[PDB]
């Protein structure tokens, strides 16, 4: 009920980001939503004296036909002053089950600082540029802004105080408009506890971290090896030597001596089997000296494996993986690569939020124009990570497969 | 008098850390001075400006050409940024046909909108006295000055705020704003249409806004932003192509611009051969000759611009269709229409500048462009007609290492068709000869060697002059392709070559790569395996090409 003064970083003007084109249905949905929000005082129309703009578009969440408004507050976020700090719950990732809740509706009760409102300006675009679009600015705390949870921290603490005092075993973390709740109970007891908590949030997406770990480098186990098999093996081991110190391939290479056909079977010498076994023993151990740095960015790389399968690696320094995984979930995206990639990016970002409490910078195996054209059609998250585009095919694709 | 409705001002500030403009007044002739005096006297009588005292430290230069001209460049440099309403322009194909469309231009446009009083003092200017024997005549604006940064945006927003209630109370008509013009359209009867026009100009008159009392000064076709807007169709204003035996770079830029502008409705416009002469620009004065390709192309452009072509308006009740055709040399052309043989608009897409490429990627990019343009203009994605088989696309996107997608589309059999020219095997080929290839070169003498050895004992090493490591690595693979059967396994340590081939190009800028591709096309089955170099991998003989 009392506005807290918010300013911007020194030497930085407000955000002036181009609003990208929208389809007519999304425009209509946004018009409806913003018309309703104007009647609720949440937003207000502005004049041409407001040169600032933030991109905005419409989405549809899971199991919902009702449209939703999403604002790309990225530029405003990085141009917004740094707020302060709560240490990330390192036990959140260790819990058996974590549920994500949407607490965005709470933000709209708290009024925004007057002087700062002009920086939250956004535009519902017009088709064919007939009009300069409908312009609004936020009066209350906007969903997507990094300042909203920071300001609402005390309030959320006050609301969640009794539940926290009640269940000391239940972990509660918050990121943006999302509230992550971890426990070790049972799915039924979990859902009832969730209904309980949402009821506690009312009067004022099952996710299992335990079923996700880090992935070791595995080598084939065959009775008979062909030349090709050994060539691929030597390649993989040579690659893995960049990560694991003691990897040697000379005795395996010794078998390839001569120019044989790729499909020809070669029996392994004893030295070769020994070398292979040693390499296995080496790969079974974790990676040497791999630490997380909060001051550094998280980098995520994604490779398309085919048949709805995708691999990913989160790291900070090259060959120093902090997390690895393989998304292969099929859910109505059997004929669409972009949808699969978008969902994969979302999942990876979620896991990243659970583990480190911040989003990674993606390196997407897709042309810039394609991604920029279609990614908003399948996005169902209230946050948005950063991304770049890799145009050169990596050779390591089949080394994670 | 009837008190016309007021208009709330728009709060305007100067840029932070800056102050109002203070510029020395230019010397003006006695004639100019007299003219300005009379003009400003009339204006002051009208209420557009007001006389001020010497307290005001701000001043703006003014000239006479009689018509006065206030140079606000410095004040514009010192005036805040505005939400500029002009970014991109409407496209005639996006407009939805109406039985009637009338135009109401606004006279006394900017001088009918009040300026924020706190800002008026910054727009101060002086008129030089005769012989400068008296202090100059001091004035300030009470309304929006023409040439001022904030005038168009504020005028636009005011006009919108005024027009909104009339629009809301008349959903059976559609009103559009553009600068000093209003375009009203409806499907009503002509009498009721003129009636509602009258109601509109009365409504505007209540705010003291004057419209043509006579028969409206402009009737179809409307000449707007280079377009001709007719009742049943739209086109572009007549094309202007100069002909001279000595061309400069600037002339090339203007010609390219005009051809690109014409290509939105005229199909089959090509601009590559003329655009290749824009390399090494920034030198506007030059004499660039023409090739046979460019001259034949320009002749074909004069062949297309020979007879007029018209585009239609948009009808939301019908589907939206875009058809694409390959034109070769990285050129693509497309037509967006709803009914056959009647285009909404047309266009072209040129491939990006890269080392290697294939047809499918370019087609995909073209689809991207058309899609984005479509969403801008009509707010939806059109169904596509593409010159590519469903199976081709399937195989492509399934095996492609990148993620890719095309919206709803169908195959149209209009050659040339986009096809996959070759496909690498996924596993080694049984009964196929195995070519271990390698290449190497001396960095200093630029001398090199490229070759292969196979499982059957087939060998070859070729000496090369003026070449590099990458070139020899490619050359080795090429040699393997040349001297092999219809099915072949190939082993290389070149990450470079493997990258190139895994990028799957069907044409390149490097002749060697093109030759390799032509070899691949002739092949039935090709398996390309990779191994690390210098790992003592038998077969892989780095010691054979390093001599
Ligand atoms: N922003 C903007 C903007 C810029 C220029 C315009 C020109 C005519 C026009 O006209 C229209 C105004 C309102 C609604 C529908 C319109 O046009 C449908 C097409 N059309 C055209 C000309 C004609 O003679 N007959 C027609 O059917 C609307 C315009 C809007």
């Amino acid at each position: 009920i009392e506005t807290v003064p918010v300013k911007l970083k020194p030497g930085m003007d407000g955000p002036k980001v181009k609003q990208w084109p929208l389809t007519e249905e999304k425009i209509k949905a946004l018009v409806e939503i913003c018309t309703e929000m104007e009647k609720e005082g949440k937003i207000s129309k502005i004049g041409p004296e407001n040169p600032y703009n933030t991109p905005v578009f419409a989405i549809k969440k899971k199991d919902s036909t009702k449209w939703r408004k999403l604002v790309d507050f990225r530029e405003l976020n990085k141009r917004t002053q740094d707020f302060w700090g709560i240490p990330h719950p390192a036990g959140l990732k260790k819990k058996k089950s974590v549920t994500v809740l949407d607490v965005g509706d709470a933000y709209f009760s708290v009024p925004l600082d007057e002087d700062f409102r002009k920086y939250t300006a956004f535009t519902i675009p017009s088709i064919n540029n007939e009009t300069p679009g409908i312009r609004y600015q936020y009066n209350v705390l906007p969903q997507g802004w990094k300042g909203s949870p920071a300001i609402f921290q005390s309030s959320m603490t006050k609301i969640l105080e009794p539940f926290k005092k009640q269940n000391p075993d239940i972990v509660i973390y918050q990121y943006m408009d999302d509230l992550y709740v971890g426990s070790d109970l049972e799915i039924g007891q979990h859902r009832t506890k969730i209904e309980e908590l949402r009821q506690h949030l009312l009067r004022w997406y099952e996710l299992h971290p335990d079923k996700w770990t880090v992935q070791p480098i595995v080598l084939p186990e065959k009775d008979s090896w062909t030349v090709n098999d050994i060539q691929k093996l030597v390649g993989k081991l040579n690659w893995a030597s960049q990560i694991y110190p003691g990897i040697k391939v000379r005795q395996l290479s010794k078998l390839l001596r001569g120019t044989k056909a790729l499909t020809e079977v070669i029996p392994l010498t004893e030295e070769a089997e020994l070398e292979l076994a040693e390499n296995r023993e080496i790969l079974k151990e974790p990676v040497h000296g791999v630490y997380y740095d909060p001051s550094k960015d998280l980098i995520a790389e994604i490779q398309k494996q085919g048949q709805g399968q995708w691999t990913y690696q989160i790291y900070q320094e090259p060959f120093k993986n902090l997390k690895t995984g393989k998304y292969a979930r099929m859910r109505g995206a059997h004929t669409n690569d972009v949808k699969q990639l978008t969902e994969a990016v979302q999942k990876i970002t979620t896991e990243s939020i659970v583990i480190w409490g911040k989003t990674p910078k993606f390196k997407l195996p897709i042309q810039k124009e394609t991604w920029e054209t279609w990614w908003t059609e399948y996005w169902q998250a209230t946050w948005i990570p950063e991304w770049e585009f890799v145009n050169t095919p990596p050779l390591v694709k089949l080394w994670y497969q | 008098m009837v008190p016309i409705s007021p208009i709330e001002t728009v709060p305007v500030k100067l840029k932070p850390g800056m102050d109002g403009p203070k510029v020395k007044q230019w010397p003006l002739t006695e004639e100019k001075i007299k003219a300005l005096v009379e003009i400003c006297t009339e204006m002051e009588k009208e209420g557009k400006i007001s006389k001020i005292g010497p307290e005001n430290p701000y001043n703006t230069p003014v000239f006479a050409i009689w018509r006065k001209l206030v140079d606000f460049r410095e004040l514009n440099k010192r005036t805040q940024d505005f939400w500029e309403v002009q970014l991109g322009i409407p496209h005639p194909a996006g407009l939805k046909k109406k039985k009637s469309v009338t135009v109401l231009d606004v006279g006394d446009a900017y001088f009918s909108v009040p300026l924020d009083e706190d800002f008026r003092k910054y727009t101060a200017f002086t008129i030089p006295s005769i012989n400068n024997e008296t202090p100059g005549i001091r004035y300030q604006y009470n309304v929006l000055p023409q040439g001022w940064k904030g005038s168009p945006a504020i005028f636009q927003s005011s006009m919108t705020k005024i027009l909104e209630p009339f629009a809301a109370q008349n959903p059976d008509i559609v009103i559009c704003q553009y600068m000093d013009d209003l375009y009203v359209g409806s499907d009503l009867e002509i009498g009721q249409h003129r009636t509602k026009i009258e109601e509109l100009r009365q409504h505007l008159l209540r705010w003291g806004l004057t419209t043509p009392d006579k028969k409206h000064q402009k009737e179809p076709p409307f000449l707007w932003m280079g377009y001709e807007l007719h009742p049943d169709k739209w086109t572009v204003q007549p094309i202007v192509l100069p002909e001279k035996d000595s061309w400069t770079v600037n002339d090339i830029q203007k010609l390219v611009g005009k051809l690109n502008w014409a290509s939105q409705i005229y199909p089959g416009i090509k601009v590559r051969q003329l655009s290749k002469l824009l390399r090494g620009t920034k030198a506007l004065t030059e004499v660039i000759p023409l090739t046979e390709e460019a001259e034949l192309e320009l002749a074909e452009n004069r062949e297309i611009l020979k007879e007029p072509v018209h585009g239609v308006y948009y009808d939301p009740s019908k589907d939206l269709i875009a058809e694409i055709q390959k034109q070769g040399q990285g050129q693509w052309t497309y037509q967006i229409y709803q009914e056959p043989f009647k285009n909404l608009k047309t266009g072209k897409y040129a491939r990006m500048r890269g080392a290697h490429t294939n047809d499918v990627k370019q087609l995909t990019e073209a689809v991207q462009k058309i899609t984005t343009e479509s969403i801008v203009i009509w707010g939806k994605t059109p169904k596509f007609k593409l010159p590519i088989q469903k199976e081709t696309w399937e195989t492509w996107w399934t095996e492609y290492w990148q993620a890719t997608w095309i919206p709803e589309w169908e195959f149209v059999n209009t050659p040339p068709l986009v096809k996959l020219w070759y496909q690498l095997e996924k596993e080694p080929i049984v009964g196929a000869e195995t070519f271990y290839v390698d290449g190497a070169a001396n960095r200093e003498t630029k001398l090199g060697k490229a070759g292969y050895v196979t499982n059957k004992g087939r060998q070859k090493v070729v000496p090369l002059t003026n070449t590099t490591n990458q070139k020899t690595e490619l050359q080795a693979i090429y040699l393997a392709l040349q001297d092999s059967g219809l099915e072949v396994n190939i082993v290389t340590d070149s990450q470079y070559a493997l990258g190139i081939i895994q990028a799957q190009p069907d044409k390149s800028e490097s002749e060697l790569v093109n030759q390799i591709i032509e070899q691949l096309i002739k092949k039935e089955k090709v398996y390309l395996a990779w191994v690390p170099a210098h790992k003592g991998i038998g077969g892989n003989e780095q010691v054979d090409k390093l001599v």
